[PDB]
């Protein structure tokens, strides 16, 4: 098969995290609430991270899907956010965020679940530690 | 300007074409059977070591009633995916028909054959039985829109043929800086209401995916 478009140049591959340091990194499953259908819809499975920029001090939550490595959550952590358990669960949390996963600002109700309650508790710990030093 | 490719997704009804597209689009897994009416065009963007590439996926309907519209769908098509279901022998039996009608209109476009639903134990179409890719020098992949098994390889193979780079790599999507938070009071109540409904609704069943 012959190419259809001209060969685009190679780019300098960057993750976008080079100037940030990880406060937290752990595998999780993400959900997004569809208020039209009133049902939770799987949003992505992979590593959720809490990242602090090394100069500005701004902290964000970032998550990537496995395999595709596409972004399923990207938003700055604000002091108004509150991680709330879902249905009396000790392994999952719900919160609201202005997400940028699709590179469009979308207000979303998100839920994140971890394999164990210890992982979930560490996430809440670091998520709220970040809320205390937000810049 | 940007790199765009028209991809036509074809196959018998119930093979999971739409579920496959939505899994890439949003990460959701639709369990319901909502047959496509005609065609729906969805853009899927992948990030490569040569920049982003967009597949305008024409998710066509497998129902026969739309057979007369397919030549119009296939106009200007640069690549295709032929989908069948490994739990339905008849869906594989029809693969030659989808390929015949495609190549009549398109002739020499890169085409990938996908056997979907390999997550289901009771597999009916064994790898031994699948010989049509060797017959028409197509690329084949076992896939599962549910477990995501190989579900990105069709786009990677097609992107390599269309770009002409056999070693094109799908790389991590650059994580651009997100918007700043204004914390405005007015819009808060609407989100608080939407958040209570979400908190009350239980999450999907715990799976062994994690
Ligand atoms: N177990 C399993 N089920 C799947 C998979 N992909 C799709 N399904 C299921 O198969 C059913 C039909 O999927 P759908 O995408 O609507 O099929 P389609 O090929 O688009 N049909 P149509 O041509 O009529 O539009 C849905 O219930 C969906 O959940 C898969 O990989 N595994
Ligand atoms: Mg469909």
């Amino acid at each position: 098969f012959e190419p259809v478009v001209p060969l685009p140049d190679k780019i300098e591959v960057k993750t976008g995290e080079e100037d940030e340091e990880e406060f937290f990194c752990n595998r999780a499953k993400l959900f997004r609430f569809d208020v039209e259908s009133k049902e939770w819809k799987e949003r992505g499975i992979g590593n959720v991270k809490i990242l602090r920029h090394k100069t500005s001090g701004k902290i964000r939550l970032l998550m990537r899907r496995e395999q595709v490595l596409k972004i399923c959550a990207n938003h700055y952590i604000s002091p108004d956010m509150k991680l709330t358990p879902n249905a009396g669960s000790d392994r999952s949390f719900v919160w609201h965020a202005l997400d940028y996963a699709d590179e469009l600002p979308k207000p979303e109700q998100l839920a994140i679940r971890f394999k164990t309650p210890e992982e979930a508790a560490l996430f809440k710990c670091k998520f709220e530690e970040a809320q205390s030093i937000l810049k | 300007p940007q790199v765009q490719f028209k991809l036509v997704l074809v196959g018998d009804g119930g093979t999971g074409k739409t579920t496959f597209v939505k899994r890439h689009l949003t990460g959701e897994f639709e369990k319901k059977y909502v047959a496509t009416l005609g065609v729906e065009v969805h853009p899927l963007v992948f990030h490569t070591n040569r920049g982003p590439i967009k597949f305008n996926v024409w998710d066509t309907a497998g129902q026969e009633k739309f057979g007369g519209l397919r030549d119009g769908y296939y106009i200007q098509a640069q690549c295709a995916i032929i989908m069948f279901d490994v739990t339905s022998r008849v869906t594989y039996k029809n693969v030659p028909n989808w390929h015949r009608d495609l190549v009549r209109v398109c002739e020499n476009i890169p085409i990938v054959l996908c056997g979907n639903k390999v997550d289901i134990k009771d597999r009916k179409v064994k790898a031994k039985s699948i010989v049509f890719h060797r017959k028409k020098n197509l690329q084949y992949y076992d896939i599962s829109a549910k477990s995501n098994y190989n579900f990105e390889k069709p786009f990677l193979w097609l992107a390599r043929k269309l770009i002409g780079d056999p070693n094109l790599e799908f790389v991590a999507m650059p994580a651009l800086a997100p918007p700043e938070v204004v914390m405005d009071p007015a819009l808060a109540a609407q989100y608080e209401h939407d958040l209570e409904v979400a908190q009350t609704t239980a999450l999907p069943d715990e799976d062994d995916d994690l």
